[PDB]
RNA sequence: AUAAUUUGACUCAA
RNA sequence: GGGUCCGCCUUGAGUGCCCGGGUGAAGCAUGAUCCCGGGUAAUUAUGGCGGACCCACA
């Protein structure tokens, strides 16, 4: 994919650093998500000590 | 760095880690990319883990390191996934490898353990 | 750069001492999880693969639901807002489907062109367009003209052209470069395709992965932790800021929910700028959805006018229980 | 059931 | 009689695509290729049929 995004002011660009602030930007679209999804308990885990729960 | 990283790892030990990737590849067994990775872990195959830095979305490798704490196989960070994928052989990044057969790179893979070991706690 | 979406209309006030009672009704805050679920919409960041039917039925599977719908196909290899209405708000996607959309396309040029050519031309297609859905569409292929509000050029790398564009509903972007391809002469295909708004909803905090959603359900379901799940749904109100509402005074909520139609001396406040036929919210004083109608009379008729009907009731959201029964004989 | 809508669907048999 | 609310007015088989498992190689390990399995949404209007409420100028 080619089309990122900032994170910080969410301009659209094709660009490693952003244009307009220059915070490093990111893909714009999702990760593959799956119904079955097999990793949910290690991803979940993951996400609970980011969180903090 | 990313939430996926869960310890700091100095120049010298993530270069180690590339050497071994790169020694294993011409004299052990690897599996590179992320499934095959996960599939190695889960398994029980894996030597060792080897995990990239700058992966986006964070959620490709997310689920590893609490994987390999849960298969007790250790894991390692590097600055690249383009650098890891050359290491690894392919023309492409690599998100993750993992280390099957050592090969030649034996001794430094037991190194490389016993010092993420330290890192871990 | 604006949507009809983005318009906003001053509110008329017909009746200055009309006010509710708290202890009457469920606005969004007071809905316990279970019933703000029932009465819920998701702003879903859609992934690139599956198409967004697929999507929906993942969701029913996943959250254990009978009923959901979503608010306009995006096709399997196009990410981001879809929103998902829920059980009980399924039907509110009448408001959403028609409603337009923003996206943000990469074009590839098959040809080399000049940076201030490729700026200028594609400026010529904002305004009205004619389209015939493709052999692969949902709908009746016939020649229909639709509406592209803006286009935004972001930045060229070479032939790689990124672009944001606002658009009617039913707008193919697959086609409209196709055809922008065809005005700079060298052609040119779609690569990447992502929306970025789809009536009231866009991208911020309330957009939500399948991930987090499915992660904050079962925080809430296994860890017993409400609050991430509950800011994953948006309540169904949400998929009517757009629409032109009309206020009501408690004592007509229960009237609607039963049936009746929505008259004159019913009405709180109310919009300006409602026109006959236009569709319009109908909502308590607390601002829940009551129902969705058709107006009878304009914005000026329904405020100086003591009788008459001023909504046809269409869709009633609210359940009949909420409001007490205040109508007489 | 019929006709439509939504950026993604099509063919065949009772 | 009218209105609102719910349900129904086919089911298979296959193609496509995707997802999982297995395999793990311009583009491509954030997954090439092939094998196996599974998945694939609603809304509106009109009419018909079964049911639930109400007939309300607030
Ligand atoms: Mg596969
Ligand atoms: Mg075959
Ligand atoms: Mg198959
Ligand atoms: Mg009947
Ligand atoms: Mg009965
Ligand atoms: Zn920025």
């Amino acid at each position: 994919f080619r089309i990122r995004k900032c994170p910080k002011c969410g301009r659209y660009t094709l660009k490693e650093v952003c244009p307009v602030c220059g915070e490093k930007t990111k893909v714009a679209h999702p990760p593959r998500f799956s119904p079955e999804d097999p990793y949910g308990e290690y991803r979940r885990r993951w996400k609970r000590e980011v969180l903090g729960i | 760095k990313p939430s996926y990283v869960k310890f700091e790892v100095p120049k010298e030990l993530a270069e180690k880690a590339l050497q071994a990737v790169e020694i294993a590849r011409d004299t052990g067994k690897i599996r590179k990319g992320t499934n095959e990775t996960t599939k190695a872990v889960e398994r029980g195959q894996a030597k060792l883990v080897i995990i990239a830095e700058d992966v986006d979305p964070e959620e490709i490798v997310a689920h590893l390191p609490p994987l390999c704490e849960e298969k007790e196989i250790p894991y390692i960070y590097v600055p690249s996934k383009k650098e890891l994928g050359a290491a690894a052989g392919i023309e492409v990044a690599a998100a993750s490898v993992a280390i099957i057969e050592p090969g030649k790179a034996r001794d430094l893979v037991e190194e490389i353990a016993m010092k993420v070991k330290e890192l871990m706690k | 750069r604006i949507l009809p979406a983005d318009i906003k209309r001053e509110v008329l006030i017909k009746d200055e001492n009309a006010e509710t009672n708290p202890d009457w009704g469920f606005p969004p805050e007071k809905r316990p999880i279970e019933m703000h679920i029932q009465f819920g919409v998701i702003n879903l960041d859609k992934p690139p693969g599956p198409t967004s039917h697929e999507v929906v039925a993942w969701i029913k599977k996943i959250l254990n639901l009978e009923k959901a719908g979503h608010g306009g196909t995006l096709d399997p290899k196009v990410s981001g807002v879809l929103p998902v209405a829920l059980e009980k708000a399924t039907r509110v996607v009448q408001a959403l489907l028609p409603a337009g959309k923003e996206y943000v396309a990469l074009m590839h040029l098959h040809g080399d062109v000049p940076e201030d050519k490729i700026i200028q031309v594609m400026k010529e297609f904002e305004g009205e367009i004619i389209q015939r859905p493709p052999l692969r569409s949902a709908v009746k292929r016939r020649l229909r003209t639709r509406k592209v509000y803006y286009i935004e050029v972001l930045e060229i790398e070479g032939r790689d052209v990124l672009f944001r564009v606002g658009v009617e509903a039913g707008t193919y972007i697959r086609s409209l470069i196709h055809h922008i391809g065809l005005a700079l002469g060298v052609g040119a295909h779609m690569s990447e395709l992502r929306r970025t708004r789809s009536g009231p909803f866009k991208e911020d905090e309330t957009l939500i992965t399948l991930h987090d959603l499915v992660d904050y359900y079962y925080f809430w379901k296994e860890d017993g932790i409400e609050e991430y799940f509950r800011k994953a749904i948006q309540p169904m109100e949400k998929a009517v800021e757009h629409l032109p509402k009309v206020w009501i005074k408690d004592s007509a909520v229960a009237a609607v929910t039963h049936g009746a139609d929505l008259a004159v001396p019913g009405i709180a406040k109310l919009h300006a700028g409602i026109k006959r036929g236009d569709l319009v919210a109908i909502m308590t004083l607390k601002d829940e959805l009551v129902a969705l109608g058709k107006a009878m009379m304009t914005s000026q008729e329904m405020l100086e006018k003591t009788k008459g009907i001023a909504v046809d009731v269409e869709k009633v959201f609210m359940p009949r229980d909420w409001y007490p029964k205040l109508w007489e004989k």
